[PDB]
């Protein structure tokens, strides 16, 4: 509810002393998002060379162990895609102490809507509302205000009245579905042009930021474009090249493809795994598979030339790359593919597309690496989590390349077990919704992590709607190792084919916690998305049947 | 052969100037190479094509006709680092290793020869070596012409001229440079 510059001014003033700082940043959590925000966030610290902790939270429960264990002189703290839904006035409490509150607790989501308690009741936040929502959002505005604090037996039955007319309104709020409106990274940048500072790795952080979520929606995205390629006009490496010149040697606009791999990969594989082409092709069925054959026999590029790793096909062919395409995916119904996409050259390395950096960094979250095993395999991926930090630095490329040796390995993973269900046709199209449920599968370590099934139920949710009439309907999945039958249950959206009308703001977080407060079946919010759980093979089923109804939706 | 001049330029441009940040490790893959007397260079294709698409683009072209023009180019390098003046130095060798799309051997058929091909298999035998030449002087058995051959590789017959005929030409064996060579066979 203020002003960015202002704010920073405030965790200025309460940050730098003797002995410095403190102040822990949290990172949080397992999204891409996260890591692009907190490390133009992290440079622009190191530039006041302001001290900080920095923090890998995973678990939302386990934010509690550490903010309630170590706090000693720590009067200015930030957070980061936490608390836009659950308040943690309450979760931490807080407990004011000494107005003008000692320590202030940044809290950066993406999250809506709010929680009601946050915005309203300045205690911790210094919320980071601005500017996306501000709205109004009236229907918050009204909620206290009236609210707080609240012939005479008739006024009384009239203000119960009110009350109740002002709690039906409010009931409609706060519970809804969770939708990002604006990627953290574009208000850190926001905030960022308002200093002053245009740094060109910076710029790349938000590009970063802005494609981490591609893979789901834009939605505003679609109009952030100006947003991002005015500031890519807002500076420049050289008027012309200057071939190429080994430095700066940036980023630039080329038109990229949603295309998976292009550059790293070879191009049939680039086709044969990319997620968007599985579904329109019917790439799982052998009898459509041919079919990208005949997409190949029209551009004239030899099977064998298809084969081949990108960096090595001919010349020819890639300055008919632009050209070729449109002459021929027109036909196929494959016309969106060619966005104007984002492109940092490092130069005589290679080039990287803004999207397949993001498939790099994915990768490395989950691979590349009772209640003990579940504690030690989080704590896993919380090393992970800097594995992955790492990737974004530019002076250390060389571990880059792990990332995308394993992320063509993931989707060579994905695809294949996607594939392993299409056949068995394990779809239930139910009545009020989409379901499924992964009995079996072959390497289920890969589906351990949350974005994993994030992906997995990405291609899938993407391959079962082209559309295809009719009818989007939500997809759930669920998988089981060790770790005692844990159950990954994720929730997911439906994907529109580029034609979005509305956001249609997942309704699975509020199932869950009418269940969690119904019989609470081995029910575990424990993983930081509202949208994603954990249950256990005995309380699964009573539980499906209490997900089939009473359907909200 | 100003073409030839032009690519060689290229050639010379590509390891002077060469940068992976920010050490040179061409130039310095050079000069550590001459020290142990290795008199050889390994070229990493994928710096190659980042470097210009354009040198590839013609290297995966027609290649016996390019590589020996890319050998002198970097021998003429190592006249201006391991030495200086104002001998002898061999035209180096240069190894190339790089990934590109490994081609299994049953899939050889025509079609890709003399395009560098990529692959994978068990050696059976090494034959035993034997030289081929490299730079020899040959003389006339009657006008006694004394020509300096560069042969390069990339057989290649004697020229016949300065009755005389029809290939009066002896290969002087006392001033003749020698190469090896192996002959591997792969399953």
């Amino acid at each position: 509810i203020s002003q960015f510059s202002e704010a920073y001014n405030k965790i200025l003033r309460n940050s730098s002393s003797a002995s410095s700082c403190q102040l822990v940043i949290f990172v949080s959590c397992l999204n891409i998002d996260a890591l692009c925000a907190t490390k133009m966030l992290s440079l622009l610290f190191k530039k006041q060379l302001v001290q900080s902790q920095i923090v890998p939270i995973f678990g939302y429960s386990e934010l509690r162990r550490h903010y309630s264990q170590l706090d000693d002189n720590i009067n200015s703290l930030l957070l980061v895609g936490f608390g836009g839904v659950i308040d943690l006035e309450a979760f931490l409490e807080i407990d004011p102490q000494e107005q003008s509150f000692r320590r202030d607790i940044y809290v950066l989501d993406a999250h809506r809507p709010w929680n009601l308690d946050n915005i309203f009741g300045s205690q911790i936040i210094q919320c980071f509302d601005d500017g996306t929502v501000d709205d109004t959002l009236g229907e918050e505005k009204e909620a206290y205000y009236k609210l707080l604090e609240l012939n005479d037996l008739s006024k009384r039955k009239q203000r119960k009245k009110q009350i109740h007319e002002y709690e039906g309104v409010l009931e409609e709020y706060y519970s809804q579905g969770t939708t990002v409106v604006n990627s953290i990274s574009a208000q850190i940048y926001s905030l960022l042009s308002a200093i002053g500072e245009t740094n060109l790795s910076n710029l790349w952080l938000n590009i970063l930021g802005t494609t981490s979520l591609d893979i789901a929606y834009a939605q505003v995205y679609n109009r952030l474009y100006p947003l991002l390629q005015d500031e890519v006009k807002r500076l420049t490496p050289s008027s012309r090249n200057s071939v190429k010149t080994p430095d700066t040697l940036t980023l630039n606009i080329q038109p990229d493809y949603y295309l998976f791999l292009l550059r790293h990969s070879s191009l049939y594989d680039s086709f044969y795994y990319s997620n968007y082409v599985n579904a329109k092709l019917s790439l799982w069925n052998e009898n459509g598979k041919k079919r990208l054959h005949k997409m190949f026999a029209r551009m004239g590029i030899p099977l064998s030339t298809a084969q081949e790793t990108w960096l090595y096909m001919d010349h020819s062919i890639k300055r008919e790359l632009g050209i070729i395409f449109d002459k021929n995916l027109d036909r196929y119904g494959l016309q969106d593919i060619i966005r104007d996409g984002f492109v940092r050259t490092l130069g005589y390395r290679g080039s990287i597309s803004a999207s397949e950096f993001v498939e790099a960094l994915t990768a490395l979250l989950e691979v590349g690496n009772s209640a003990q095993k579940l504690t030690n395999l989080r704590k896993r991926w919380v090393s992970n989590f800097w594995l992955s930090w790492d990737a974004l630095d530019d002076r250390k490329v060389e571990l880059l390349n792990r990332g995308i040796q394993l992320a063509q390995d993931l989707q060579r993973a994905i695809f294949n077990t996607g594939v392993a269900i299409l056949e068995k046709k394990l779809i239930k199209h139910l009545r009020i919704y989409r379901l499924c449920v992964l009995q079996d599968g072959p390497d289920l370590d890969l589906y351990r992590n949350p974005l994993t099934l994030l992906r997995l139920g990405n291609t899938l949710i993407e391959c079962c709607a082209e559309s295809e009439d009719k009818q989007l309907l939500p997809m759930v999945l669920a998988s089981i190792d060790e770790n005692t039958d844990t159950y990954l249950v994720a929730g997911l959206t439906p994907r529109y084919p580029r034609g979005t009308k509305k956001p249609i703001l997942n309704n699975f977080s509020m199932a869950f916690q009418q269940i969690t407060a119904e019989t609470d079946a081995k029910v575990r919010i424990d993983n930081f998305e509202s949208s994603i759980i954990e249950i256990r093979r005995e309380d699964l089923s009573p539980f499906l049947e209490k997900l089939t109804l009473s359907g909200l939706l | 052969d100003d073409d030839n001049t032009e690519i060689i330029k290229s050639f010379k441009n590509f390891i002077l100037e060469f940068r992976l940040d920010s050490q040179f490790i061409y130039r310095d893959q050079l000069r550590n190479n001459i020290l142990v007397k290795n008199y050889s260079l390994t070229v990493n294709m994928e710096h190659l094509i980042g470097y210009n698409e354009d040198i590839y683009k013609k290297l995966s072209d027609e290649p016996s006709d390019i590589i020996p023009l890319f050998e002198t180019a970097i021998t003429q390098v190592a006249k201006r680092i391991s030495i200086l003046s104002r001998n002898s130095l061999p035209t180096f060798q240069l190894i190339l290793n790089s990934n590109a799309n490994q081609i299994p051997l049953r899939d050889l058929d025509s079609e890709h020869v003399s395009k560098i091909v990529r692959l994978s298999g068990i050696i059976i035998s090494t034959s035993v070596l034997s030289s081929r030449a490299t730079y020899l002087s040959i003389m006339c058995r009657n006008c006694r012409h004394t020509t300096s051959i560069t042969i390069n590789n990339f057989t290649v017959s004697l020229p016949r001229s300065c009755n005389c005929g029809p290939d009066p030409y002896i290969i002087i064996h006392e001033s003749s440079k020698f190469i090896d060579q192996q002959f591997l066979k792969l399953q």
